[PDB]
């Protein structure tokens, strides 16, 4: 072969994923931390160990870059220390959350072209590249990340913003509701590390509920839903009534008091504002997402309401990938390897020849 | 669902009779080829349209068997419509044809020259294969054993 | 197909030079 | 194109049903037309001419039977038909009188006294 | 083709049975003939059973 | 070379005598149809012999090629020759020859060439009884 | 091998395993007759015939080694060439071994179920015992003859079906 | 072309001769069915085979009526 | 249901063996689940023919 290489870096919301294109797993994963004495600039195990006297800083936390300096700093330190390679000799494919403004994407291609100095680059939406590895290019994306959610319809090869729906229902609201339900119980959440561990327990061991009625009926008769937890630290957090109803709040938004749409509601609101000639085609590529990929149970409620959504003369096709947390990662990993992708992949020469704004058109 | 079964399909097409990073490359070419067509009763009739071409092309009992099975397939619907469009992608006797020595009532008739004339041809295709086999096993080995000096197996290229 | 194309506008004049195909 | 879907075009014309609305009849059509495709009896346009004449005698017409001979002339003058025997045998078989024993009356031969 | 003896193999069984009724029945008419053609259907050799069960449809008319 | 081939000749020529002699009225009623189903099995060997004569005119048939061909026939027709000689030598008729077939259907159950032929012949032959 | 496969074709008291072994040998020899067919029409060439000389050594080896063996000791004389790991002899012993295993494996679905058991020739480990018809035949009336236990069977296989 | 429209005239000539024969016998066929039957008979088909079908399809529209 | 789908998987082998597909039992099981999803089988017969070509291009 000997065509010029490609690498992908996805600076996520809780950890940083870095690697080479065509790698099935992430080549390196460090936590998203850039310290300051509270070393002074280090990503990795030493910064995670020093967290009592080192600040934990995530640069992207709401689907919009909140601190710009720490974003480009963790980006450069990821490429230089997390992968231990040289910036001048590698082109990088980057990803961002959807509904990033045009000025923000302009700012990023500017900073990546000048402070990092890439040979060739790509900045684009998250859910669409995640879809291209998740199965068909056309369909609808129910993407629930860790600080944003969007129901993205796509029939262009790229999203249609006329029908994109911003939804605040992400892992952020799930861990906020967890803190709320435990403070209603009267249980001290204590600290940030126990926050991350109990969020892990909600993903992994906790009951992800199958209907609101059945588990409520068994808990009202007598609870046998709890499942014992013996951590090596010695924590015992177990309660059966509480643990099916904590992720249930997506199935009834008024269970918290959420005014925004539920899952079935947001995908139905999406499909009716989309064109009806592509309707069955878009209805037969709906995706699964969320941190619940360590113990499913959301998939049955979702597929049941999607059977109930459209009539019975079309069958459901929900695409359920084996990755629903590193789906964004394997997206860029497959797309950057292709030689046909060079047409959607911009170099450094055109960025000076046709100005900065062409990154919006040719990269798409 | 199906995109996890697709991973088992990608393991099948890779030789099992390593095998962990070649899979990641074959999976890339699999996904890159898959979405091109996907981006861009009248159902048993499609099987009947090929049974007609069976009956014209000789082989009577095969088409008479095919129309016997399309009645029981209607006594999952998207599967036979895949089978009809994969019907020519496949891999490339009988003592009786003219014995009235059995039965209790057989109709009196003459010769026709399309039953017993094409019952010696059913065997003539066999005898004309079993000698063409003899020419396709001594040629495929003398092509290995005699070409010219410096031609053989690639173990000399090690 | 032939009867579909066959409904074409044909001139009502018939030739005095040709009786063999006079269109 | 193929002959089998052309049979279904005939099925759309004669039935009020579409070709997609029925598959029990098309099954029987595939049974009958296959393995009896491509003529297996002796052809003769002459016997068909004299039997369309014989049929117009049965309608008590002698004028239209000699006009039929001029249409039979025109049929050959254009000469674009492949089997002029077959389509006229077909129209004669589907003839209906506007208003016994006939198997001892002249017919075409079976070609079972001849190699095929 | 070995002089086409496969074609003349079902003949001389066809021919053999039709030269038996033309030997066994000679100078017959009446029910003595319908008791003399009707003894070539009781054979447990199914060729004669399948030939004389069409011949007996005609002669008993 | 011809001494290698002669058993299949003996196991055709010892079959047709049973079929000819036991195709008369008096010789049983299962014993009729056993011979009547052996005519479908004389047919195969006869079709082989017939096609080889036209092949020999081209020059693409020889003694070695025939001996190479008839390797399954040398066994399959021999089982029929044994059945024919067994009925003709000591006369078995009706149920006696159906006891003969019933012993032959157990004396081979593992051969799987000399079983299948008889396993066909039994179901063909016992229509009259 | 020509002598061996011609003489046991007039023996029917050679059993069903010998009469399957020689039939498989017959099928293996037909391709060596095909060689002698084509070479005749083309009429030193040692190196052509070095490789058929390897096949015929193994075939004469199976003939000479399995001399007069029938039943489960002929399934202990071709189940001694299933211990090889040079795949040429594996392929030569294949399409002989299958046919050899078939007569034994026919009785093993009528002696684990019901059904006719032919042991008028002892080629099977069952050596049945006359005149025990009272009720004491839930003790041994089917002796395990060790000589007709084959090598693909073990003691748990030759006596639990019993 | 021009000579390709003369052949498109010479087929209407034939089709009118066949349309005349279809009416002076008073058949059951109409002009639209007849255009399928000409295509079938051009390929070489038993006219004994099609007529039995047409005899059943016309009684299968009395299984519609 | 688990008893039903085994019997259906056995009968669906038969109708694909008489029609002489290139499908083996494993790729039959994947394609029987994929066609039942609703994605047009007329296009799935073409993506399989392209997948089996692109894998042979590497060999």
């Amino acid at each position: 072969d000997d065509d010029i290489a490609a690498l992908v870096v996805d600076n996520g919301s809780g950890m940083c994923k870095a690697g080479f294109a065509g790698d099935d797993a992430p080549r390196a994963v460090f936590p998203s931390i850039v310290g300051r004495p509270r070393k002074d600039s280090y990503v990795g195990d030493e910064a995670q160990s020093k967290r009592g006297i080192l600040t934990l800083k995530y640069p992207i936390e709401h689907g919009i870059v909140t601190n710009w300096d720490d974003m480009e700093k963790i980006w450069h330190h990821t490429f230089y220390n997390e992968l231990r390679v040289a910036p001048e000799e590698h082109p990088v494919l980057l990803t961002e959350a959807p509904l990033n403004p045009k000025a923000n994407r302009e700012k990023m291609t500017q900073i990546m072209f000048e402070t990092f100095n890439t040979p060739a680059m790509y900045v684009a939406i998250q859910a669409v590249l995640s879809l291209y590895a998740s199965g068909r290019t056309t369909g609808i994306v129910m993407d629930s990340g860790d600080g944003v959610t969007h129901t993205v319809p796509i029939y262009e090869g790229y999203a249609l913003p006329h029908a994109i729906l911003r939804l605040d229902l992400a892992g952020r609201d799930l861990t906020d509701y967890l803190m709320k339900i435990l403070t209603e119980r009267g249980y001290s959440f204590t600290t940030t590390a126990e926050r991350e561990i109990v969020r892990d327990i909600k993903e992994k061991l906790c009951y992800v509920a199958l209907d609101f009625e059945q588990e409520m009926a068994t808990a009202a008769s007598s609870s046998s839903l709890e499942k014992s937890y013996e951590l090596p630290d010695g924590q015992v957090i177990t309660i059966g009534n509480e643990r099916f109803r904590c992720p249930e709040a997506l199935f009834q938004p008024s269970f918290l008091g959420m005014e925004s749409c539920g899952i079935h509601e947001t995908t139905f609101n999406s499909i009716m504002k989309c064109d009806v000639d592509i309707r069955k085609d878009l209805y037969a590529n709906t995706v699964l997402s969320g941190g619940t990929t360590m113990y499913p149970g959301i998939a049955d409620r979702m597929q049941k309401e999607i059977t109930a959504l459209a009539p019975s003369t079309m069958k459901i096709k929900i695409i359920a990938p084996p990755e629903r947390k590193y789906s964004v990662w394997i997206g860029g990993s497959i797309l950057a390897s292709l030689s046909t992708f060079q047409q959607m992949w911009i170099s450094k020469q055109e960025y000076d020849e046709s100005g900065p704004s062409i990154v919006h058109r040719k990269c798409f | 669902s199906i995109t996890q079964l697709f991973d088992d399909l990608c393991e099948a097409l890779l030789p099992a009779a390593n095998r962990k990073r070649a899979k990641r490359s074959l999976k890339k070419v699999a996904y890159n080829a898959l979405f091109t067509n996907l981006f861009q009763l009248p159902a048993r009739n499609k099987i009947l349209m090929l049974s007609f071409d069976l009956r014209v092309g000789g082989l009577g009992p095969k088409a008479d068997r095919l129309e016997e099975l399309v009645e029981e397939l209607e006594a999952v619907g998207s599967v036979l419509d895949l089978l009809v469009q994969l019907a020519g992608s496949g891999p490339p006797r009988d003592y009786f044809l003219n014995n009235k020595h059995v039965g209790r009532n057989v109709p009196y008739s003459g010769y026709d020259c399309d039953d017993l004339s094409v019952f010696e041809m059913d065997v003539q295709s066999l005898i004309s294969r079993e000698e063409c086999l003899c020419h396709s096993m001594i040629q495929e080995t003398l092509q290995v054993m005699e070409a010219a000096p410096g031609t053989g197996l690639p173990t000399v290229g090690l | 197909l032939w009867e579909a194309a066959l409904t074409y506008e044909a001139s009502k004049r018939r030739c005095w030079e040709r009786v063999g195909c006079p269109p | 194109k193929s002959p089998n879907v052309l049979l279904q075009n005939l099925c759309c014309r004669i039935l009020g049903r579409s070709e997609a609305d029925v598959a029990q009849q098309f099954q029987y059509a595939v049974r009958v037309i296959g393995s009896n495709f491509a003529p297996t009896v002796e052809r003769d346009e002459f016997l068909v001419a004299e039997k369309i004449k014989k049929e117009l005698i049965r309608q008590r017409r002698e004028a239209d039977a000699a006009l039929f001979s001029e249409l039979h002339r025109k049929l050959h003058s254009q000469g674009v038909l492949k089997n002029k025997w077959s389509i006229l045998y077909l129209l004669l078989s589907l003839s209906e009188d506007p208003r016994s024993y006939a198997t001892l009356f002249a017919q075409a031969l079976p070609r079972d006294a001849h190699s095929t | 083709l070995r002089r086409l003896l496969v074609w003349t193999y079902d003949p001389k069984i066809r021919l053999k049975t039709l030269a038996a009724l033309v030997d066994h029945c000679q100078g017959r008419k009446g029910g003595e003939l319908a008791s003399a053609v009707h003894a070539y259907t009781k054979t447990g050799d199914p060729y004669m059973r399948s030939l004389v069960q069409h011949i007996l449809s005609l002669v008993s008319h | 070379l011809v001494h290698r081939i002669l058993p299949v000749a003996a196991s055709y020529s010892a079959v047709t005598r049973f079929i000819e002699e036991k195709s008369s009225f008096e010789y049983g009623q299962v014993n009729h149809a056993l011979a009547a189903a052996m005519r479908t099995l004389v047919k195969e060997h006869l079709i082989l012999v017939s096609q080889l004569e036209q092949l020999h005119r081209q020059g693409l048939l020889s003694l070695q090629k025939l001996w190479f061909y008839i390797q399954p026939a040398m066994r399959t027709m021999d089982i029929l020759a044994s059945l024919a000689t067994s009925v003709d030598k000591g006369e078995c008729l009706g149920g006696s020859t159906l006891s003969l077939l019933h012993d032959r259907s157990f004396s081979y159950t593992g051969d799987s060439q000399a079983q299948e032929l008889c396993l066909y012949l039994t179901k063909a032959a016992s229509a009259p009884y | 091998i020509r002598r061996y496969t011609d003489q046991r074709s007039l023996d029917r008291s050679f059993g069903l395993v010998g009469q399957s072994f020689c039939a498989a040998l017959h099928q293996e020899l037909r391709e060596y007759y095909r060689l002698l067919s084509v070479l005749h029409s083309q009429l030193r060439l040692l190196v052509w015939t070095y490789d058929p000389k390897i096949r015929l050594k193994t075939l004469a080896a199976l003939v000479d080694h399995c001399q007069g063996r029938k039943g489960g000791e002929l399934a202990s004389a071709v189940h001694a060439y299933t211990k090889t790991g040079d795949p040429y002899m594996r392929s030569l012993v294949q399409h002989i071994l299958s046919l050899v295993s078939h007569p034994v494996l026919s009785f093993l679905y009528r002696w684990i179920y019901d059904g006719e058991l032919e042991d008028t020739y002892h080629e099977f480990f069952v050596a049945s015992d006359p005149t025990v018809k009272t009720d004491r035949l839930w003790h041994d009336k089917y002796t395990l003859r060790k000589s007709m236990i084959p090598s693909f069977m073990t003691m748990d296989q030759s006596r639990k079906v019993l | 072309a021009a000579a390709a429209a003369a052949n498109l005239n010479a087929v209407r000539e034939t089709m009118d001769v066949l349309l005349e024969i279809s009416r002076i016998l008073n058949t059951g066929l109409d002009m639209e069915t007849l255009s399928i039957c000409v295509r079938l008979c051009e390929q070489g088909i038993n006219p004994e085979a099609l007529s039995s079908v047409i005899k059943e399809l016309r009684k299968a529209t009395e299984a519609l009526k």
